[PDB]
């Protein structure tokens, strides 16, 4: 059984050029077709191609015919796959998959490429007060593009009742996330609580205080 | 160019429950040389690529439990799961691989069931920052609360739902209702819960 | 009713689970758990481990045929081995189009048969299910539906004399196309025109045959490419090809190369 | 100037496979516009393709586009036209011609090589008689396929007042050529008369005594 | 995409002479850039390949004899000799280059021009050996004929006409008119002949 | 009237030839020949054989401009020789549209512009008449007819830190298309959706110019490519451009440069 790496996680402009690479490793290769698979986020794989290292037989899917190129290269046994001009929407993970031959269910799977086309704008982090009269705080990050921001409490230190929630997008684009611990009226006094976003497309590492009012 | 179709979307079973998933065909994907139905099932759990289940709709890959068994024919094809167990809980895949293009399946995801909880309500108004910029926001949180039938109203006298996904050591989730906007309550109604709750800041 | 153990691990719920354990009346003997003689020993025998397919005997051979005439060969009782994948030697191309080669190993075949012949270099891409050329109309026809194995690999040294390699041949001109795996050998006069000509190679009179030209000195699009297709078949008594496996003694369960039955 | 020299003349039965090359040997040869034309017999020429050695840009005619392939090979400096599978009619001279640029005329133009396609049929040569009452004399070649046949009176000899015609097809599709000399009628008794006929497809060497009846 | 026109086909001119050829274009070739017309003039000898003659339709290559000349403008080209030697018989061919594709002349055959003849006739009737395989052939031979202003008609109580390229030395032609066939006579009608002629076999 | 002999050998009858040769009234005179002062001399006079065209300058230079502000240069008043085109270095590229390079030399020219930048490996062929590309819709634009000549040469030595030669930039987002030899260096923020945002490069906001990513250990596909493209106009006062050719000495005919004219 021969192994897939692959070659790594690229962040791109629209308008670029972008090649991936899908690196074999391993005896028996003398047979393996591989093929590319896409996963938009949270959804469904949808299969694209499929070439023959060597040969260069390759088969496309309709949806995609055309929009992307796949290629082989024999000598170091790598397969490419390149876009000529990447969109804003091409954001999602690609993991190539190699089947031992026509007609059969690919089994070895490379660990996957993220690819993120996007411009990059900083998070807002907004402290809520734990209200007056269990009790819960946390720290409210907004308006960051895109995703993902790191939420960290406490350097690490506090990891129990620490609810992190999905970002949910709203009209301006700019996703919104909470983060709320869960602490016992006795604590509330003496615990200092130091909430840590860390958002590195826009290189923005802040460290927060939550604040009873 | 042979769409296929999976159910039920999500299932809910206990702890050593059987788990029956459906997938089915337009046409049959039956070679007639071998005579053998050719159909996979793969399993991928959060965060990790798929992983090979079961190949030609009745055989299982290596080193698979036994827990998992393939069944069907002609063009509708089950995958059984005798006993389920705490490593279990993932998105499931039927694809066809007879003739190119291979589609896929919708996928279903398999999470586990615990008895009803109450949901114990917080509020959060908005911070003394939030009014500079111009763009208040009040948010609602339930915590702890199982199932994920409820629903959360606003009371004045505009708002988006992030629901977390199930946490491993007990089965519960957590709701937060956010309002933005430029007497102010939340009422909460959960099966549960026999009164809706209510939660007012003056 | 004593010693009912827990015989797994996983963890079950009120669902009544059949199993084949030792138990007390310690003996084998089958249970019904709430949450007629029992086979006493289970036995496997496969072919010895000796006696490998001749796979020289197809790939390592002093002449291959003529690709209007291939050679056919029917190989079995055998444990075949598949490592000729591996490239041991110069091995070109591996299709292997319906079947995995990886996992073949497993699975016990009846009468894979072997298909040998020489083409040119280019055409060896028409060896294939769907392919519509000179080779895959008039001189070997693969089925649209294929479970086998096509080996392509180029030997130089072998196939080109100085002075040219002329007696290797290939049918140009038929009347209709080939039914698959169809060998037509036939050196009559075509029939191009309305001349009954009664074999005399006239004009509007060809011969069907025309040899190669195979020369060293010659680029690689027009080289000599040997090719071996492995056709694998299952009907009925599998006890014919089955990949090597360990056997046990004979005395029950029994495992019979994959109501009588000889041991092999 | 570098001059262009023809790989040659092949004749070939219908359906195979044709493949052409033109050679460059010179110096300057960095911008050559390769070319090539196409002149049926006895008629004018028609402008086929233009390719760029090296980075292999093809330009090719409305009339002409996919029936052929144009390439170049830049290491050795050949250009290749090829066939996929050739009929019956495409039997003509080609030429490769070298322009310097584009919107460029053609200056360097190779020998050419002569392409035949059919299949051959030996020649019937009868001896017309000199009429009994100069004379002319002369045999008669028939039913012979295809172009050319050469006939040579007395080895050669005799060269003054010989009159070949060129071949004319009739319905059967065999060209027919008749050769004739003028004779004074006082060496009509004692010179030998001896067309020797030529056919090299089909291999036919005749040589025919004219006999005065 | 732009065809070309040449006139006239065939010119007969004596030595010495001047000649004349037009070519006709459909849409103007002018570069606006340089002001150059793009249209070169090409001469081809019988048996082998075209050479140069003249580049931008005014410029000479060079070796090119200054006989040669070019003129023209507009879509109206043409080639003349000032005066015709012995070597110019041939066929000149007029190319466009333009844009992509290079479209060519129709092409001009150049002859010479001689005093009237009058062809010697003959009549050969076939063999013995025609006879037999059952296809007679006669045939009637003129010889030695200036101009190819002539009709050959065979007399009885199905033919083809080989016509052979100027002589070199003198510029005669020479006609075979021939008869196929499972008082057998030729009769020659030339211009300068004044009576047609008839000979006639037994 | 005695001594008219035959001028030349071609043989002519009944067309009056005018010809300019030597006769008796021996001396040049012009004649009219049946079947005012005459110039006396005719000199020529082309600029001297020295002073070349910087072609040094603009080849061998120690950096080329990146390819959103190109350089460009005007050379006159020199004798060109072309011997650039014989790879005496490395040269992958000549193409040459519209003029051929081999007989340019004998012609007289009018300032031969050369541009010069530095662009990626695939993108060379966008340098041509006819192209659509973010080089040839923003960057560089290439008239419809052109009459010149595009020159490109690899140079990964020169250009290729280990680190990454991040020095050279190309012009991406702008609003309209290049009118053709339109330079538009401008480091302005791009709006590309209703969000006035006064210069900050915030969401939908962006900055024109990118970098160029350049290593050694990379494929040809992505490789620095010097480019040089000859540009070759003439409209008035041809005395610039010249291709060497001999002179002689100064007194008649003349032959100045190719009422008032300067004796260069
Ligand atoms: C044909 O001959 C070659 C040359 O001997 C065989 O290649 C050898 O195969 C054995 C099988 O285990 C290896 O141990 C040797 O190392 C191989 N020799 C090499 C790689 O030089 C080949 O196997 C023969 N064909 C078949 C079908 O066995
Ligand atoms: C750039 O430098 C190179 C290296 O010196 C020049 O190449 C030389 O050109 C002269 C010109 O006649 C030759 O005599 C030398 O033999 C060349 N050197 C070689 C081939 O190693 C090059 O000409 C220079 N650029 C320009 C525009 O002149």
């Amino acid at each position: 059984q021969m192994q897939l790496v692959q070659s790594g996680t690229e962040v791109k402009k629209p308008g670029e050029s972008l090649k991936i690479s899908c690196k074999g490793s391993g005896y028996g290769f003398i047979t393996y077709w591989i093929g590319w698979v896409r996963q938009m986020p949270g959804k469904g794989l949808e299969w694209m191609g499929i070439i023959y290292p060597g040969d260069s037989e390759t088969r496309y899917s309709p949806s995609f015919q055309g929009q992307v190129t796949i290629s082989a290269d024999k000598s170091i046994n790598t397969a490419y796959l390149q876009w000529s001009s990447l969109k804003a929407s091409d954001t999602a993970i690609y993991y190539c998959a190699g089947g031992s031959g026509i007609s059969t269910p690919m089994d070895v799977w490379g660990q996957g490429t993220t690819v993120t086309v996007a411009s990059t704008k900083g998070p807002s982090v907004f402290p809520l007060a734990p209200s007056s009269k269990t009790a819960a705080l946390g720290c409210l990050v907004k308006d960051y593009f895109p995703e993902p921001v790191t939420v960290s409490w406490n350097s690490g230190a506090l990891t129990s009742g620490v609810h992190t929630f999905p970002a949910v997008l709203q009209s301006s684009g700019l996703y919104s996330l909470s983060s709320v611990v869960t602490v016992p009226s006795s604590s509330l006094g003496t615990q200092t609580y130091i909430c840590n976003v860390n958002h590195k497309p826009s290189n923005t590492k802040v460290d927060k205080k939550v604040e009873p009012k | 160019d042979i769409q296929l179709t999976q159910s039920p979307d999500s299932l809910a079973v206990s702890l050593g429950e059987r788990a029956t998933i459906n997938c089915k065909s337009s046409q049959s994907v039956l070679y007639s040389s071998i005579n053998k139905n050719y159909l996979a099932w793969y399993q991928q759990k959060p965060g990790q690529p798929p992983k090979l289940l079961i190949y030609w709709a009745s055989t299982r890959e290596s080193g698979v439990p036994d827990r998992f068994s393939g069944s069907g024919s002609g063009t509708d094809f089950t995958l059984t799961i005798s006993s389920l167990q705490a490593e279990d809980v993932a998105v499931y895949y039927c694809q066809q691989y007879y003739s190119t293009p291979y589609t896929f399946g919708q996928g279903t995801k398999v999470e586990i069931k615990r008895t009803v909880a109450a949901p114990s309500v917080f509020i959060f108004p908005p911070s003394d920052e939030q009014l500079k910029s111009g763009t208040a926001s009040v948010v609602c949180l339930l915590n702890n609360f199982y199932p994920r039938e409820a629903k959360v109203q606003w009371k004045v006298d505009n708002s988006q739902e992030s629901v977390t996904e199930q946490d491993s050591k007990d089965s519960t989730y957590s709701l937060s209702s956010t309002l933005t906007l430029s007497v102010y309550a939340c009422e909460v109604t959960h099966q549960g819960l026999s009164s809706p709750v209510t939660k007012s800041f003056n | 009713t004593r010693g009912v153990y827990y015989p797994d691990k996983v963890f079950r719920s009120s669902v009544l689970h059949s199993t084949q354990d030792l138990f007390l009346p310690l003996q084998p003997r089958t249970f019904l758990l709430k949450y007629r003689v029992q086979p006493t020993e289970s036995i496997v025998r496969f072919p010895n481990i000796t006696n490998l397919c001749p796979f020289g005997e197809v790939f390592n051979a002093t002449r291959f045929a003529s690709v209007y005439a291939w050679n056919r060969k029917r190989i079995s009782n055998c444990v075949a081995d598949y490592s000729v994948l591996y490239n041991s030697a110069s091995f070109s191309t591996f299709k292997c189009y319906g079947v995995s080669p990886t996992k073949l190993n497993d699975l016990c075949f009846t009468n894979v048969y072997a298909d040998s012949f020489v083409i040119r270099g280019d055409e060896v891409r028409q060896i294939a299910p769907g392919q519509t050329g000179k080779i895959a109309d008039y001189n070997y026809k693969l089925p649209d539906d294929f479970t086998g194995c096509v080996i392509a690999w180029n030997s130089n040294n072998l196939d080109s004399k100085v002075g040219g390699n002329y007696n290797y041949l290939y049918r140009l001109f038929r009347k209709s196309n080939l039914k698959p795996f169809e060998r037509d050998i036939s050196t009559e006069i075509y029939q191009a025109g309305s001349t009954p000509c009664n074999g005399v190679e006239g004009f509007n009179c060809y011969f069907p045959l025309q040899s190669y030209g195979f020369q060293p000195t010659n680029g690689v699009g027009y080289q000599p490419y040997r090719v071996v297709v492995l056709s694998f078949e299952l009907l009925h008594a599998p006890a014919t090809v089955c990949g090597p496996k360990k056997s046990t003694n004979l005395v029950v369960n029994f495992n019979f190369n994959g109501d009588a039955v000889r041991d092999p």
